[PDB]
């Protein structure tokens, strides 16, 4: 017990803490007889060490990250991978609140997305006693103003899984490359985290039908994009994440995309028809005072084309026009009012009519 | 809203936090930008909307990314655009191989201004002479919520800026400027 | 012209410019002439050369 | 634990090396080296290094302080490549796939035949082949193909994206592909596998920008590492694209890409057969209409019919049966051949 | 897997208000089970989280 | 010290033994611009005092360009198996190393050898990759590959016109260069490799029938007439296709459907026409 | 002056790059408090 005190006593003492990164070349063995390894350091610089240090050959693989005694260049710590800055800024770590009841006028789409996704997260073995797969990839495609970012953000409200953002143009580098390498920094870091799901908006941005396209631009997009097909779908498959994606117009992006398994379920975004309409008026007429005299219906039926986001902005100035005059419940007669803001009535001396 | 963050809590409702500006040139919009950023209180920040197009690719949003880091720093700080339009004013893709970049950059925008975890406390203020020939996304409400116009004055908004630009400078006891007005049925400010 | 101006100046146009600083003095050729013969005339600053 | 604290204690004496290059011998202590890093060096051996085995671009190991050849070691080892080599997962042979078996031969004949009985090809007196190329609409099985093919050898077989190749730096690129080449120099029999040319594939350019520059060197690397002056030997390059249209014509021509595969969406049988092999594993009843199922299902990839079977199983959730009843099969192909009205321009034509 | 305003069995399709009770797609609308929570004060929390209290630049400090 | 001249290369020439086993005979169909560049390079080491006497000057440099397959490299590859002159290959884009000066260091080391070891044939593939003519940009490449284009030049200018140092340079794009290499004095004798005609296809089949079985029921100009616009490398895939073809018949023996097959094969992807154009 | 990556369990034990010198495992020094040193981060190092 002396001796294992001594000698334990002496390794704090050459063990300390400055280490100079490097990376695992390769691996040896050189007979007269164990193993061996090259090494890479962060200065540009290769050494030869037949001596190993302070970690385990069968632990140790290529291309590994070490921390390594700057003079001495030897092996004393195993250091745990990262991936780019820009990858960590992707993590999301608030965890916002969505829960469904808040979003309405879309039931059925709702629960295309709660079977894809969710119940795969959650019974497993309902997918395996008839035992076929789970979905690949979901697709939210539609008007605008239609709500898109309610469902993503909602669900990971929901779930408890890790949630991954991104974001449209920021595959785009500066440098010529650098998409190849976020993606797969990307989706390591959800195979590190297997409960894992990844959303992408503004997905046109980076899937656009090639042609013969000149000097610049697509000559680094369709790399990134092609970079995504194939750590997306085909080769080593994986089912330690699922994908969300979302956009606007369709038309821009590849077959490759929306083959059948880079993205599985295709889900429309149809504006409010009537009662999605006035229901949506009265989730936002949720935290407002409203005189209870109120017809969400004559709100619904004299709200024509608007979306989710502008029959919310109707609700948001109602309020306000109110404060105009310091009341504090509202009237029918506000909600007509803020109609006419958010329509952006043009002029007068329209009266030779009628 | 900001001065004031209670008549909104005591009847619970959030302002609109985006607000354009449009009209004829030489009427009111810049003043307005500037008298505004006088009793600002705030990290007033100006954008010129021609400094963001560059020469290499995603550089202009490296720009945007920097722009709302900034802002979410500097708490309650005021952002203003002007004239947009060279950003994201069309999708035009009938032979696609027009502008594109800005198109990105345009989209970060998109990105950066609403969705994913909103910003929190911050106000943009855009104006342009053109908004009609804008990519309806801005024109979504919750970014873009207010449309605000500066008119002609018709024979009275002349007199006052006659009270306005005549009145800082140096005349005799003998003032009658609606005899000037009456004779300039359409002029400007910037022309008063 | 200035198409190499900004982004780097090319280290040509500039010596051009130091050309025209040159050609803009007092000879009145004297009996010294400069013949020159182009290819591509479209492109140069002879505006300011005329 | 005692024992392991003398190994460590054993363990830390020992100093690290340089790794460099032989250039040229100079005499029979002198000899001519360069660090991997930068600049060169005169340097000499121990007693008994057996310097005969030094030649002119053999690597070596240098000590630290004195600066002398110790311990000559093999070629590099190039992490583009590890990462590409003990990678791919084991996979089902190609009985899994079906309805394009002439083309499953067909490559047999490029690719397995010419190293397993290479004398007929000699007899005849006849060069094998050396490229294949494949190409058609996207889920046709062009990666599947490949992922059998490979779970043959697993051992002997390199894949590339054809995207990650890129960097920040200028050269950088094309020494990758070099050194791709020089460790399948090494392994005699080995198979490269490149997915989406279209990235790094292009035609050219009129002085378009520099990245472009970039690119199109890093392509006439392989141009000239395919054909160029060393000839190949057991060197087998399948390609992978969607459409051929957009690449280059010198890489076109036979010689370097010796054969142009088609694959082709599949026919009434084909569909068949492919409905047959995602519906083995499901548990349903003795009523299943294949037949009918195909009539109503027109040009739709192995990974669409896939499709068709998660929808089906997903109806099948739908009403909570464990069993699946033949309808949803009719219902899944209505949805899932809804879905292509979103899919134009599949078709491209060859070269 | 039932709604709770009219006792319709549903299971994949039902809903999670926050009032901790499931509804089919006809009630969950918190009008057609009467929720009975204060959407308006947890209205008055989340703004005056989210509010920033301005501060003309005036008594700062000593 | 001074050390031998050599030394500092990083680099070799053709090694003693990496003849490409190309004959000068084997290349079928190229009589002109083969004996043409034979002399082209060799002839000046026999015939000097004509160049005098009536005045040649041997260009310093060769030119090769044509569509992609004509027997480029097939050439160059011959050449080098049926010479004694030094002998150094060199790829186009190698030295674009992200480091300051590397590149024309390199070229510094590689015309540093050519003057050292002998009368030497450099040869560079792919010159396309560098002489470019478009300009000089500057991100981080542009500097580092144009200033290499500058010390190829400025060694490539003055070696001393006594010294048997021969260049040649091919590509398949003889546009997208910059006409300095287009200067007497730098490189004069510029060849292109045409698609054959019906008499060089009729040698080409000659030669590569030849190695083949061959079955005497085949006509060879009976394909031959057929025009079709083929490439010389075409015709090695032709024979490889109807090979492959009667293997896969398992026969040991070549028949002419092999060649109908053959046609049927690479010569397919040909029609595409609408009648009411004319 | 140098960039943070991230931290460790039970102790700083920083991983850190200079700006394109080289990346290292180090400590703070003892005048500053283990609080205010997160991720991604601009800090003065000593030299030696
Ligand atoms: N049915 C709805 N209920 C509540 N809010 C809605 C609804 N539809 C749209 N919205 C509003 O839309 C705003 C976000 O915009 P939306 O989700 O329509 O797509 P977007 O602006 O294009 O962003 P994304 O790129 O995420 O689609 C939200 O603030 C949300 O309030
Ligand atoms: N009502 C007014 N009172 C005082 N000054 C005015 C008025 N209208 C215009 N002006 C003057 O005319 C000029 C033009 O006003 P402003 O800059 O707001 O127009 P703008 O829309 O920004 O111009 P543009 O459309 O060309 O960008 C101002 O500098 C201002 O001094
Ligand atoms: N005269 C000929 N006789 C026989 N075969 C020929 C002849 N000319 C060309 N070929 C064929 O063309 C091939 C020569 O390679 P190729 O001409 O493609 O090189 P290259 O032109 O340098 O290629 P690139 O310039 O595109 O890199 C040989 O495999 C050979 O079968
Ligand atoms: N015959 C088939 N049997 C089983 N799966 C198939 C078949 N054809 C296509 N697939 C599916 O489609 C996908 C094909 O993708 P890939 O070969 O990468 O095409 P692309 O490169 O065009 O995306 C595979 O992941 C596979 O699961
Ligand atoms: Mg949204
Ligand atoms: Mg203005
Ligand atoms: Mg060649």
């Amino acid at each position: 017990k002396d001796k294992i005190k001594e000698n334990s006593e002496k390794i704090k003492v050459n063990k300390t803490l400055p280490y100079l990164v490097s990376n695992v070349i390769e691996l040896l063995d050189v007979d007269p007889k164990g193993k061996c390894a090259v090494i890479k350091t962060s200065t540009r610089q290769t050494y030869f060490l037949p001596v190993i240090g302070l970690v385990d050959a069968e632990k140790l693989k290529p291309g590994d990250l070490v921390g390594v005694n700057k003079d001495s260049y030897l092996i004393l710590e195993t250091l745990p991978t990262e991936y780019d800055s820009r990858v960590k800024a992707m993590e999301v770590d608030e965890r916002p609140t969505e829960q469904y009841s808040d979003i309405g006028g879309l039931d059925k789409q709702i629960q295309e997305l709660v079977e894809a996704i969710v119940l795969p997260m959650n019974h497993k073995e309902k997918f395996e006693n008839l035992g076929i797969q789970p979905p690949k990839g979901v697709l939210m495609y539609g008007p605008p103003g239609t709500g898109k970012t309610l469902l993503a953000r909602a669900c990971a409200a929901q779930t408890k899984a890790t949630f991954l953002k991104l974001a449209g143009p920021q595959l785009v580098q500066m440098f010529i490359g650098d998409g190849a390498k976020l993606v797969r920094d990307a989706f390591a870091l959800a195979k590190e985290k297997a409960p894992s799901i990844i959303f992408i908006d503004e997905l046109d941005a980076i899937g656009t039908k090639r042609f013969d396209s000149e000097k610049a631009g697509d000559r680094e997009v369709q790399r990134t994009m092609l970079e995504l097909l194939n750590q997306l779908d085909g080769f080593q498959p994986n089912t330690q994440v699922k994908v969300i994606a979302a956009t606007n117009r369709v038309d821009i992006l590849d077959p490759a995309l929306l083959r059948s398994g880079r993205l599985d379920r295709k889900i429309e975004f149809p504006m409010p028809n009537e009662e999605a309409r006035a229901r949506i008026m009265q989730i936002h007429s949720r935290k407002m005072n409203v005189s209870p005299d109120v017809n969400y219906e004559e709100l619904a039926r004299c709200t024509d084309d608007f979306n989710g986001a502008q029959c919310k902005a109707v609700c948001v100035e109602a309020g306000m026009i109110a404060l105009r005059r310091g009341a504090t419940e509202l009237t029918h007669e506000d909600y007509m009012e803020g109609i006419l803001e958010v329509q952006a009535k043009k002029k007068a001396n329209l009266q030779y009519y009628a | 809203p900001l001065l004031h963050p209670e008549r909104f809590v005591n009847l619970g409702i959030e302002p609109p936090k985006g607000v354009l500006l449009f009209g004829p040139p030489g009427t009111g919009k810049t003043l307005c930008a500037r008298a505004v950023a006088n009793r600002t209180d705030a990290c007033f920040i100006r954008v010129i909307g021609s400094e963001l197009v560059q020469k290499y690719v995603g550089e202009g949003a490296r720009m945007v990314r920097e722009l709302f880091e900034m802002a979410r720093t500097k708490k309650a700080c005021l952002i203003f655009f002007d004239e947009i339009d060279a950003i994201g004013g069309a999708r035009f893709d009938d032979g696609a191989g027009g502008d594109n970049e800005v198109q990105r950059t345009m989209l970060e925008l998109i990105n950066q201004l609403d969705g994913f975890d909103p910003r929190g406390n911050i106000k943009v203020l855009m104006a342009t002479n053109r908004p009609d020939t804008l990519d309806p996304a801005l024109m979504r409400p919750g970014r873009l919520d207010r449309k605000i116009e500066f008119s002609l004055p018709d024979l009275e908004g002349r007199t006052h800026i006659f009270k306005i630009h005549a009145r800082s400078m140096s005349v005799e006891r003998d003032i009658r400027f609606e005899l000037l007005a009456r004779l300039c049925p359409n002029s400007t400010g910037a022309e008063i | 012209r200035l198409e190499g101006g900004s982004g780097g100046d090319s280290e040509v146009q500039r010596t051009m410019l130091e050309l025209l600083n040159q050609l803009d003095g007092f000879e009145a050729t004297k009996n010294i002439k400069v013949i020159m013969a182009t290819n591509r005339i479209d492109i140069l600053d002879s505006a300011l050369l005329r | 634990q005692y024992e392991k604290s003398e190994n460590d204690l054993k363990a830390l004496q020992s100093v690290g090396q340089i790794v460099g290059e032989v250039l040229k011998q100079l005499t029979e202590e002198k000899f001519i080296v360069k660090a991997t890093n930068g600049p060169r060096y005169v340097v000499g051996c121990r007693r008994q290094l057996d310097k005969s085995k030094l030649k002119p671009g053999t690597r070596v190991a240098l000590d630290m302080t004195t600066l002398t050849i110790m311990r000559y070691l093999p070629r590099e080892v190039d992490p583009l490549v590890y990462n590409m080599s003990h990678e791919d997962p084991g996979n089902v042979s190609y009985s899994e796939i079906g309805g394009l078996s002439e083309q499953i031969r067909e490559l047999r004949e490029v690719i397995e035949l010419p190293l397993t009985n290479p004398e007929l090809f000699q007899r005849v007196g006849i060069i094998p082949p050396k490229g294949c190329l494949l190409y058609g609409p996207p889920g046709t099985g062009k990666t599947l193909l490949a992922r059998a093919v490979a779970s043959q050898l697993d051992c002997n077989f390199l894949k590339v994206v054809s995207s990650s190749i890129v960097d920040k730096y200028i050269g950088e690129s094309a020494r990758l592909i070099r050194e791709m080449f020089n460790y399948a120099r090494d392994h005699q029999p080995c198979i490269i596998f490149m997915d989406e040319i279209d990235a790094i594939g292009g035609r050219r350019f009129s002085e378009g920008t520099s990245a472009d520059r970039e690119i199109q060197r890093t392509l006439m690397e392989l141009l000239n590492q395919m054909d160029g002056f060393d000839t190949l030997h057991r060197v087998k390059m399948i390609m992978a694209t969607n459409r051929p249209d957009t690449l280059d014509p010198a890489l076109l021509r036979p010689g370097r890409l010796d054969r142009k595969i088609h694959i082709d969406l599949p026919n009434e049988q084909a569909r068949l057969d492919i409905l047959k092999i995602h519906a083995g594993p499901i548990t349903k009843h003795g009523e299943i209409d294949y037949e009918a199922i195909v009539k109503l299902s027109d040009g739709f990839n192995g990974a669409d019919l896939r499709n068709v079977c998660t929808e089906a199983g997903m109806f099948a959730i739908r009403a909570d049966h464990d069993f699946v009843v033949q309808e949803d099969f009719m219902k899944a192909v209505r949805k899932v051949a809804d879905s292509k009205k979103l899919e134009s321009k599949l078709d491209y034509k060859p070269v | 897997n039932r709604c709770f305003m009219c006792r319709k069995k549903v299971g994949l399709t039902g809903f999670d208000c926050r009032c901790g009770n499931l509804f089919c797609g006809l009630h969950r609308y918190s009008d057609k089970h009467n929720c009975p929570y204060d959407y308006k004060a947890e209205a008055a929390a989340k703004i005056r989280k989210e509010n920033p209290v301005v501060v003309a630049e005036k008594i700062q400090r000593i | 010290d001074v050390l031998p001249p050599e030394a500092d290369s990083s680099i070799m020439m053709l090694t003693s033994d990496q003849k490409p086993d190309v004959m000068y005979a084997d290349i079928g169909g190229m009589d002109i611009q083969k004996q043409e560049v034979r002399e082209a390079v060799e002839l000046p080491l026999t015939h000097f005092e004509l160049y005098k006497q009536i005045g040649i000057d041997p260009p310093r440099g060769v030119l090769m360009y044509g569509p992609p397959g004509c027997g480029k490299t097939m050439l160059a590859k011959a050449v080098a198996h049926h010479t004694t002159a030094a002998f150094i290959r060199v790829v186009g884009s190698e030295f674009v190393q992200k480091y300051l000066g590397e590149g024309p260091r390199m070229v510094r080391d590689v015309f540093r050898l050519a003057k050292e070891n002998a009368p030497a044939i450099i040869f560079i593939d792919e010159i396309d990759a560098i002489a470019t003519k478009r300009f000089d940009a500057q991100t981080g490449a542009d500097r580092e590959v144009q200033r290499i284009l500058l010390e190829l030049l400025n060694q490539m200018d003055g070696f001393d016109q006594n010294v048997n140092v021969k260049v040649i340079m091919a590509t398949n794009r003889a546009d997208t260069l910059d006409p300095a290499l287009l200067r007497p004095g730098r490189l004069d004798r510029k060849i292109e490799f045409p698609l054959p005609d019906r008499r060089q296809k009729r040698l080409i089949f000659s030669t590569i029938t030849s190695k083949m079985n061959l079955s005497e029921e085949v006509d060879l100009e009976d394909y031959v007439a057929r025009p079709d616009k083929i490439s010389g490398a075409d015709i090695n895939s032709i024979c490889q296709e109807s090979g492959m073809l009667a293997v896969r018949e398992n026969r040991y023996i070549v028949l002419a459907k092999d060649f109908e097959k053959a046609y049927k094969t690479v010569i397919k992807k040909d029609e595409q026409e609408h009648e009411f154009y004319k | 002056c140098t960039k943070i990556i991230n931290a460790d369990s039970e102790d700083p034990k920083y991983i850190i790059n200079v700006k394109q010198f080289a990346k290292f495992v180090v400590d703070l020094s003892d005048q500053v408090a283990p609080t205010d040193i997160e991720e991604g981060m601009r800090v003065g190092v000593d030299r030696n």
